[PDB]
C-alpha cells in the first residue's frame, strides 16, 4: 500500500522541476517511474529510478534533458525538466513498481499511480 | 486382461504425439491450474536474504490429445511417462537454487483423466531470495514472496490461475519456524510484461513476524546487566581509584564484544538497525559512567549521589522511549 | 537368457501390475547401516539404510526354471518399480560406486526382490526444553508418491524385526533406547489415501563429560566469586576485580553457548542454569558494594559466606531433580 | 487441425538438419545478437574476489535451414527442441562456477521465426571472478566485468554484437547490493586473439562504490572511542598507578582485538589498506598514552596538562588528514 | 590393415553378449582378483569419524564370452566399452561419499586378454567412516578399515580374493598424513552372511598412530606455563592483595579458554579423554593456588613457603603419573 | 551449397568409425601434443595442501581415419561431435576434484584438419593436491606440480609431449596470487612404470614464493609491540605491585591469544614452524619480565635498571639471529 | 585510462636501457609489453611483464639479451637492452594489456600505446 | 636436487650395516630405495622406506633378513644386512624417488642415484 502525490506543474513558455511524494510500504516497491500521456496518444515512459542506489534510466526523447533524483529523508522523487519543448505537453504521472514486476518501460507493470499533474508549454 | 487393452490405449495416445507443440497450438491459450502443498520452511537466512521451501507443486491442465474413452478410470502412470508428454515450462523467478527429489525415484506424478485432464505433481525443494528490511530488526516484520511464471509461453499461449481460489495453497499450518510466525499468506495473479512479451504470473507471499523471545535473552538482557553493573561504581568510594576505573573499563570492553558479535550474525547493511540503536545507547551510559568518575577524581584532586539517581532514571526513560517506538 | 528376452518384450513398464484391479501389496524391509550426523542446529539426521521392496508381478513369471534369476542394476530400468519416497527427507541419494547399488532378484512365481542402498538426510523435529538432558524421537516415513491405497499397499515384511540392525548401531553422542515400526493407513492426502510406513526410534543424549564441559566452568566461576568473601574488605581492588571478572566471564559464556546452538527461541535448561549462575556472581559483587557503602560488616560478610553455597546447593538440587 | 500441419512443418525443418555444422558453414560468419536481463547480484565476496550473478541470457541469430513458410506466427517450441538445433558455443571467460536452472524444467527458451531467426534464452546463475584493489578499502571503488566469448568458432565463423546498442543489458536497477551501489555499467565489443585464432568478445562491466555506513559503526567508531578512552588516564591523578596502568593496557589490548577481527574478514593481501592505516594510527595514540604515564611515573619517582591538549589535537589532525586523503 | 580385423573381432565378441548375465551364469562362481594402488589419504576427520582415500581400484576376472583368437596382443580398449560389458557389482560397505573422476574422461580402464581375462581399473576418491576410540586421545592409536563387498551376487555366484597375496595393496608408503603415521596394514578375506545370503568380503585396514608433536605445543605447553604462572603469586608478598588475586583469577580464566578451544575441535563424546584429564588437573592446581592465598589472607586478617615446595612437587608428580600411564 | 558436400564428407568420416579403437591400433603409438593456457589460480590452501587451477587444456593428435580431401579448410565442428570420436584418456594424477564447465554449452572444442590432425580443447577447473613444507613458514618457498598421464593406454600405445617445447604452457603471467608469486615454471616429460605397465607422464610445476608483507603486520608486529609493552613495567616503581603484576599478566595472556589464532589457520603439522619459533621466543621474554618483578618483589620484601638494558638488547639480538637464519 | 610515456633511446654504435612511465588506472591493466616495428615490417613483440609478481616473458630473438623489470614506486617499466645488434633498429613502443585481453604476443590485444622511441645502432 | 653418498660395504665371509646420506631438496623426494645389481643381471630392488612415517617395504628374497630404517636428524638411510648369503654379492645403490613417480620396485622411476658400494661375501 503506497500513496503517491505529485505537484509542481503549471504552464510555462524554460526549466521546471516536478516532484512526487510517496508514503506506505515503500520497501516492497523500490522502483519509482515517471510517465506522461499525450491527449489521444498512449501513456509514454519518461524515466525510472530506484529508492536505494540512485540508479536511473531515461527514454531517448527525454535523454540528456530530464534528470531524476530522489531523497529518502522526505520519501520524495523529483523530476527536473530542463530545455522544455512543445512536445512536452502531457499529463505527468508518478508510479511505483514491485521488485519482481518486470521491465520499467511498461506502465502496466506498475501497481500504484498518482492522480497526475498537467504541464503545458 | 484389461492391462493389454490399457496398454493399447496408452500406445495409441502417444502415437504421433508431439511434445514440442503445446495443447491447442496456434489457438486459444491453455489454462493451467496450480496448487501448492507446503511441506516445511527449513531455513530463513537474513545474511543471504533467502528462505528454503519444500512443497508439492501440482499443475492442472487439459490436453485433448491425451483423451481416452472406454476406460472409466483415472490412469495413474509411472513418473517416467512425463518425458513423452508436454508439460508447462513453469519456473520460479525469485529462486536461487532448486531441485526435484529423486529417491527412490523422481518425486513426480502423472495422472491422466478420460476427458484429457492431466495432473502433474512435483516435490520441489527451492531456495527463493527474499529482500528483508532490517531497520526495525529484531522487531521487524518480513514479507517473502514466491514468484511463479512461465518461461517461454506468453499470455497468448498459456494462462495461470490458482485452482480452488484462496484454498489453492495448503499446509501453511505445517510451517514451524523457531524465529518467525506465519501471520498471513496471500495469492496474487497478475500479468508481467517483458521485452519478449507478456507472461502470466502467480505470486505466493507470506508475512513473517520475528519472535523477540530469543533476542531478549541473547542481546538485550546482557546489555542491561552490564549497564547496571557500571552503576555499582557510584556506590564505591572515590578513593578506590583502581576499583572504579577497572569497573568502568570492563563494562565498556564487554559492551564492545557484545556489539561485535551481533553485527557478525547480520548482513553488512549500511543503515542502523533497532538493535544497534539500543547497543549504542547502552554504550553511551557506560562510557559516561567512566567519564563521571574521571570528573569526580579530577575535582577531588555529592556528585556520586547525584549520579546514583540520574543514571537509573535516564536509562529507564531511554528504555521506555525505545520500546514504545518499536512496538 | 531366453527368459530375459521374453519377459521384457511383453512387459509394459508404465503400468503397475494388475492395473485397474486389486492394489499391489508391497513388502518393505529396512537394514539401517549407520546414523552419521545428528545436528540439533539443523534439526536433521543422516541415515544410510538398505531398502528392500518385495512385490509380485505376474508379467515376469517364467516357466521351466525353478532358480531365482539374480540380476544386475542394469535390469532395473526395464521394470516397473514402486514410487516409494521418504516423506521427511531433506535430501537423499544413491551410492553408485563402483556401480549403482541396486539388487533385483526375480523368482519363477513372479515375486520380485528389489534392494537399494540409500543415504538420506532426514529432518527430525527436536524439543530442546530439557537440553542437554533431553530424549529425542526421530521418524522415517515411507510412502508412495503417486499411487494411492487403491494401487499400492505397503506393509512391513516378517523379516523386518530381525534385519533392522538398530541394536548394532553405535552413536557418538546419543543412544538408541527404543525403536518401533508403525503403519499409518490414514494419511489422506488430496490425491487420495496413502499408506505410510513409519520407523520411530528414540534417542537419549549421553550424559558424560559433555555436560561436564557446559556446567562445571559455570559452577567454578560461581565458586571463584565466593573467594572474595574470605578476602578482607579493605582490599577494595581485589574484591572488585574478582566480582567484575567473574560476571564478565559468565556473561560471555551465556552468549557464546547460545551462538554455538540453534537460533531457536527456546528456553534450554543450559540457559536456565547459566542465568542462575549469573545471579549468584552478580549478587556477590552487590553484596560487597553494600558492605563497602556501610563502611563508608565482617559479620555480614560471614553471613554472606554461609548463605551463598547453601542457596547454591539448594538451587542445584532443585535444578537437577526437575530435569532428571 | 493446424497442429498436424505445424508438426509436418517442424519435422520437415529437422529432417536432414546437421547440428554439427554452423549456419552458413564455410561462408560468411553468422552474427549473434546478445541481450542480458539481470535478475540480481546475490553476493560480492572480497575474500574470493568474485560475485554471483543471475541473469536471463538471450541469443539472437538467423539460420536459413530453419526458415518456414505458410505459418504467420512465431513458433514457441519446447525447451527440449534445443538439443536438435545448432546453438552458439557461448561461454563466460571469467566465470568460476555456473549452472542453468532446471526446475521445474530447464530454464531454456526456443522461439523460431518465419525468416529463420532463432531466439535462445537461458536463465543462468554464474560466479565470475573479479580482482579487487583494496588499497583504498573500505572507501574503494571496484570495476567487475563479465567476459562473453565464443569457445570454438573464431571471428571468421561467428560474430557477437549487443542487440539494441546500449540498451542490450537491462535490469541494472534491480541490483540491490547492501554494501555496493551500481555507479555505471558499460558495454564493450572487441576481438581477442589467441594462438588458435581471433575470437569475438563481449564485455559487461559494472563500477561498484562501497557503502561506508556499515564500516563507520563497525570499525571506525569503536576505534575512536577506545582512543578517547585512553585520554581519560590524563585526568586521573598520577599516584593512582594501578588505575592509569590498567587504563593504558586495556585500551591497547582492545585495539589489537579490533585489528585482528577486521583482517580476518579480508584476503591476505600484502599491501596496507586504508582501514589498516587508521587502525595503526589509533594504536600509536593509545600506545603513546601508556608510554606517557610511564614517563610521568619515572620523573615523579604539568606533563599531564600538556598531554591533555596535544593528544586530542593531534588525533583530530590525524583524522582530518586521513579523511581528506581518502575522499 | 589389422584395425578392420580387430574391429571385426571385437564386434563378434559383443554380438549376442548379455550384460545382465554374469560369466558362467548358473555354474561355478566367478573369482574376482582385486588390487588397490593407494594414491593418498587426504583427510582424517575425528569429528566426522571418517577418512578420505584416493586409490586405483583394479578388478581381475575371466569371461570366456570375451575370449578371442588370432590376435597375440592385449586389447586396451576405450573406457566407454565398459558399458557393454559385465562388471562386478563391487561396492564399499563403510563408505560415506564416493565418486569416480571424469577429467578429461572417466578414470576407467578396460584391457582384454586372449584367454578371456578382463582387467577393470578405476580411480576412486572415497570417504569411508572410521569409528575412533578417543579415550587415549591424543596419544591414541586408530584402526581404520575399508570394507569391499559384492552387493547383489552371493558367494554362490562370485568370489573375491586379493590378487598377489599380501602384495595386492601397494602405495602405502605414499601416504603422508601430517597427524598420523601408517604403522601397519593388513589384508583380510572373509564371508559375511546376511538375510539375503552370504557375500564375499575383502577388508583393508590401517593402524594409525597419532603424532604428539603438534599437541605438546598447542595444548600441553600453554597449560603448563599457566600453571607455573600461578606459582608466581607465592613469591609475591601477602599485602599485595590486588596483585595476587588478579594473578589467580587470570590463570583460572585462561585455563577455561584453553579447555573450551580443545573440546570444540573434537566430537561431543561422553567419556573423558586423556587430554581432558590433563586440563582438569591443571585447573585444579591453579584453582587451589587462588584458594591458597584466600586462606593466607583470612589467617593474616610461612604458608607461602610451604606452598612454594608442595605445588611444584605435586605438579611434577602429576606429570610423571600422567605421562607414564598413557605411554 | 557446400554445406551438403561438407555434411556428406563428415558422414563419410564417421561411417564405420570405431571409438573403441585408438588410431593406428596395434601399430606404432600415437603421439599426443599438449598445451596449457592457464586462466588463473583461484586459491592456494595450506590447510588442505592443494590449489585450484583453471586452464584451457588442448590436445593435438593425428587420426588418419578422420582425414578428408577436397575441402581446403579446417572444420570447426560442434563440441557434441566429440562423443563420436576417439579422444585420449588423459587424466590428472594429483587432482582432488575437477570438472569441465558447461555454460552455456560444454567448454569443448573440436577442430579437424585435412591431414587428419585433430585439435581437442577443454576449459577445466581442477583442484590438485600440493604437499607443502611449512618448516620455514611463512618465509617458505613451495613447489606445486600438475601431473598429466594417460590412464589406460601404456607407452606402447600412446605418447605425450609438450607441443612447442618450453612455450607449451602460457598464461603464467595471468596468475595473480595475493599471497604468492610465480618464481618459475618448468615442463617435465617422463615415463612412469606401474604394475600394469609404463605410462607417459607430463609434469607442470610452479615454484611459489610467499609474500611476507601480510604476516609482518598480522603476526610479527603485534608480538613485538606486546614484548615492548612488557618492558614498560621496568620503569614503573616497584611499590606499584598491582600495576606491574597486571602488566606482566596481560602481556602473557595476549601472547597466548595471538599464538592460538595463528595455529588455527594452519594444518596440525607436528614440526615447529619458523613463525612458531618467533612466538615462543616472544613468550619467553614476557614471561621472564613478569618473573623479573617477582624476583624484585621478593628481594625488596638497581635490578630494574639492569633489566632495562638486557631485555631490549637480548630481544634485538634474538630478532637479528631469527631474520638472518630464515632469509 | 592509462597514459604511457617512454624515453631513453638515441643512437649508439653496446648497452642501452629503455624506460616507460605509466599513469592512470594501472590496476585494470596489470600487464605491460614492449613492441618494436622495423620499417616496412610488421610490429614485433619484444617482451612482457606483470606489474605484480614480476613474471616476465621474452621473444626468442631477444632472449638472454634483453631484461625487463619494473618498479611500482615510480610506476615505471624499463627495458634493458644489452649486446645491441644491427637487427635492433626499430621504433620501440610501450603498451598495456587488459586482464582478460588474451595473449601477450599479439599487439592488437593491447589498448593503450606509447608515442614511441627511436633506437638505431 | 638431491645428493646421495653411501658407505659401509667391504668384504666379509655375518652381519653388515650399509648407510646412505642424503642432502638437498629432500622434501620433494620423500622415498628412499635400495637397489643391487649382480654382474650381468639387471638391477634388483631391495627395499624402500619413506622419510616421514617410517613405512617400509622389502623384496621377498631379502624379507625377514634385511632391515631398513632412517634418522631425519642426519638425513641418513641405513640398510642393515643380517644373515648374509653368497647370493648377496652385488653393488648396492642408494636412490631417491619423487612423490608421484610411481611404484617402488622399478629403478627407472628414481631420479637421483648414488655412486654405489661393493659388498662381496
Ligand atoms: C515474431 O517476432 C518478431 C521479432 O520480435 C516480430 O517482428 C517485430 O514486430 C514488431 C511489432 O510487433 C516490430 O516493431 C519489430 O520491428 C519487428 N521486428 C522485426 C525484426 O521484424 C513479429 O511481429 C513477431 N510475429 C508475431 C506474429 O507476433
Ligand atoms: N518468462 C520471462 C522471460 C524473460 C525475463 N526477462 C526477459 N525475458
Ligand atoms: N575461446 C578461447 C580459446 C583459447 C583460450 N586460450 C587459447 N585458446
Ligand atoms: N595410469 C595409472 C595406472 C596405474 C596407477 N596405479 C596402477 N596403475
Amino acid at each position: 500500500q503506497v500513496q503517491l502525490v505529485e505537484s509542481g506543474g503549471g504552464l510555462v513558455q524554460g526549466s521546471l522541476r516536478l516532484s512526487c511524494a510517496a508514503s506506505g510500504h515503500t520497501f516492497n516497491y523500490p522502483i519509482m517511474g515517471w510517465f506522461r500521456q499525450a491527449p489521444g496518444k498512449e501513456r509514454e515512459f519518461v524515466g525510472a529510478i530506484s529508492w536505494s542506489g540512485g540508479s536511473t534510466s531515461y527514454a531517448d526523447s527525454v535523454k540528456d534533458r530530464f534528470t531524476i533524483s530522489r531523497d529518502n529523508a522526505k520519501n520524495t522523487v523529483y523530476l527536473e525538466m530542463n530545455n522544455l519543448k512543445p512536445e512536452d505537453t502531457a499529463v505527468y504521472y508518478c508510479a511505483a513498481k514491485g521488485r519482481y514486476s518486470g521491465g520499467l518501460y511498461y506502465p502496466t507493470n506498475y501497481d500504484y499511480w498518482g492522480q497526475g499533474t498537467q504541464v503545458t508549454v | 486382461g484389461n492391462m493389454s487393452f490399457v496398454k493399447e490405449t496408452v500406445d495409441k495416445l502417444l502415437k504421433g504425439y508431439d511434445i514440442r507443440l503445446r495443447p491447442d497450438f496456434g489457438g486459444p491459450p491453455v489454462c493451467v491450474g496450480m496448487n501448492i502443498d507446503i511441506a516445511s520452511i527449513d531455513m530463513v537466512s537474513e545474511v543471504n536474504m533467502d528462505y528454503t521451501l519444500t512443497m508439492y507443486f501440482q499443475q492442472y491442465w487439459r490436453d485433448k490429445r491425451l483423451a481416452y474413452s472406454g476406460i472409466p478410470l483415472n490412469l495413474t502412470l509411472d513418473n517416467r511417462v512425463a518425458d513423452q508428454l508436454w508439460v508447462p515450462d513453469t519456473y520460479f523467478l525469485n529462486d536461487k537454487k532448486s531441485f526435484v527429489h529423486g529417491v527412490t525415484v523422481k518425486n513426480r506424478m502423472i495422472r491422466l483423466h478420460p476427458d484429457g485432464t492431466v495432473l502433474y505433481g512435483l516435490r520441489i525443494t527451492t531456495t527463493a531470495a527474499c529482500m528483508m528490511d532490517l531497520r526495525r530488526y529484531p522487531l521487524d516484520e518480513q514479507n517473502c514472496t514466491l514468484e511463479i511464471e512461465s518461461y517461454g509461453y506468453t499470455t497468448d499461449d498459456i494462462e495461470f490461475y490458482w485452482r480452488g481460489g484462496d484454498k489453492a495453497v495448503t499446509g501453511v499450518e505445517r510451517i514451524e519456524l523457531p524465529q518467525f510466525s506465519i501471520v498471513e499468506h496471500r495469492l496474487v495473479s497478475r500479468n508481467v510484461v517483458f521485452a519478449t512479451g507478456a507472461y502470466p504470473r502467480l505470486s505466493l507471499s507470506f508475512r513473517l513476524k520475528r519472535n523477540i523471545g530469543y533476542f531478549i535473552l541473547q542481546t538485550y538482557m546482557p546489555s542491561i546487566l552490564i549497564t547496571i553493573l557500571s552503576w555499582v561504581s557510584f556506590w564505591i568510594n572515590y578513593d578506590a581509584s583502581a576499583a572504579r576505573v577497572a569497573l568502568g573499563i570492563t563494562t565498556v570492553l564487554t559492551m564492545t564484544t557484545i556489539n561485535t558479535h551481533l553485527r557478525e550474525t547480520l548482513p553488512k547493511i549500511p543503515y542502523v538497525k533497532a538493535i544497534d540503536m539500543y547497543l549504542m545507547g547502552c554504550f553511551v551510559f557506560v562510557f559516561l559512567a567512566l567519564l563521571e568518575y574521571a570528573f569526580v577524581n579530577y575535582i577531588f584532586f555529592a556528585i556520586d549521589r547525584w549520579s546514583r539517581i540520574v543514571f537509573p532514571f535516564t536509562f529507564s526513560l531511554f528504555n521506555l522511549v525505545y520500546w514504545l517506538y518499536y512496538v | 537368457l531366453p527368459n530375459l528376452d521374453g519377459l521384457i518384450a511383453g512387459y509394459a513398464r508404465n503400468f503397475r501390475p494388475g492395473i485397474g484391479g486389486p492394489p499391489v501389496n508391497v513388502a518393505l524391509a529396512l537394514e539401517v547401516a549407520s546414523i552419521d550426523h545428528i545436528s540439533e542446529a539443523n534439526m536433521e539426521y543422516t541415515m544410510t539404510v538398505f531398502l528392500h521392496q518385495s512385490w509380485r508381478d505376474s508379467r515376469l513369471s517364467y516357466n521351466h526354471t525353478n532358480e531365482t534369476l539374480g540380476l544386475d542394476s542394469r535390469f532395473v530400468d526395464k521394470l516397473w518399480l514402486p514410487d516409494t519416497f521418504i516423506v521427511n527427507a531433506k535430501s537423499a541419494w544413491f551410492h553408485d560406486v563402483t556401480v549403482e547399488n541396486k539388487l533385483i532378484r526375480l523368482q519363477p512365481d513372479g515375486v520380485i526382490l528389489y534392494s537399494i542402498r540409500i543415504t538420506s538426510t532426514v529432518a527430525c523435529d527436536m524439543d530442546l526444553a530439557k537440553y542437554p538432558m533431553d530424549e529425542q524421537e526421530c521418524m522415517l516415513d515411507l510412502e508412495s508418491y503417486g499411487y494411492s491405497s487403491e494401487d499400492i499397499v505397503y506393509y512391513w515384511s516378517e523379516s523386518q524385526e530381525h534385519i533392522h540392525g538398530l541394536d548394532k548401531l553405535q552413536l557418538a553422542q546419543f543412544t538408541i533406547t527404543s525403536y518401533r515400526f508403525t503403519t499409518e493407513l490414514m494419511n489422506f492426502k488430496s490425491a487420495g489415501q496413502f499408506p505410510r510406513l513409519s520407523l520411530h526410534f528414540h534417542l537419549r543424549r549421553n550424559r558424560g563429560v559433555y555436560i561436564i564441559q557446559s556446567y562445571m566452568p559455570s559452577v567454578l566461576l560461581v565458586a571463584m566469586s565466593w573467594v572474595s568473601f574470605w578476602i578482607s574488605q579493605a582490599a577494595v581492588p581485589a574484591r572488585v576485580s574478582l566480582g567484575i571478572t567473574t560476571v564478565l566471564t559468565m556473561t560471555t559464556l551465556m552468549v557464546s553457548a547460545r551462538s554455538s546452538l540453534p537460533r531457536a527461541s527456546a528456553i534450554k535448561a543450559l540457559d536456565v542454569y547459566f542465568w542462575i549462575c549469573y545471579v549468584f556472581v552478580f549478587a556477590a559483587l552487590v553484596e560487597y558494594a553494600f558492605a563497602h557503602f556501610n563502611a563508608d560488616a565482617d559479620t555480614i560478610d560471614i553471613y554472606a559466606r554461609a548463605v551463598f553455597p547453601a542457596a547454591f546447593a539448594a538451587v542445584n538440587v532443585i535444578y537437577w531433580a526437575a530435569y532428571a
